């Protein structure tokens, strides 16, 4: 038996929903410059 | 004006909301289904004389 712990962290995220509702890709907007770039674009 | 909608809500998840975060369906405490939330028309009123 294997279990993990990835600790969560306090950041902000970009969630983009489907056309169904559920979150298929995501951007974390702390990971690289990139990452930010497109938060801050919204895109 | 209400409406049956076709969004799948979880089941934790009762009501939409929009991007003015104005709710635009809603899930019917009673029966368990998706309703469609649509402002009643409205437009501006000119009088041509
Ligand atoms: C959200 O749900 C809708 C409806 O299922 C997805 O719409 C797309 O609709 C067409 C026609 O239904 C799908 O083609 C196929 O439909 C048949 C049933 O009609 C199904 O048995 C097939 O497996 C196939 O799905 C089309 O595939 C479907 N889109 C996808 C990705 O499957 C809509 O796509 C769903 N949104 C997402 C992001 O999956």
């Amino acid at each position: 038996a294997a279990y993990y712990v990835g600790y969560l962290q306090p950041r902000t995220f970009l969630l983009k929903y489907n056309e169904n509702g559920t979150i298929t890709d995501a951007v974390d907007c702390a990971l690289d410059p990139l990452s930010e770039t497109k938060c801050t674009l919204k895109s | 004006v209400l409406t049956e909608s076709n969004k799948k809500f979880l089941p934790f998840q009762q009501f939409g909301r929009d991007i003015a975060d104005t709710t635009d369906a809603v899930r019917d405490p009673q029966t368990l289904e998706i309703l469609d939330i649509t402002p009643c028309s409205f437009g501006g009123v000119s009088v041509i004389t």
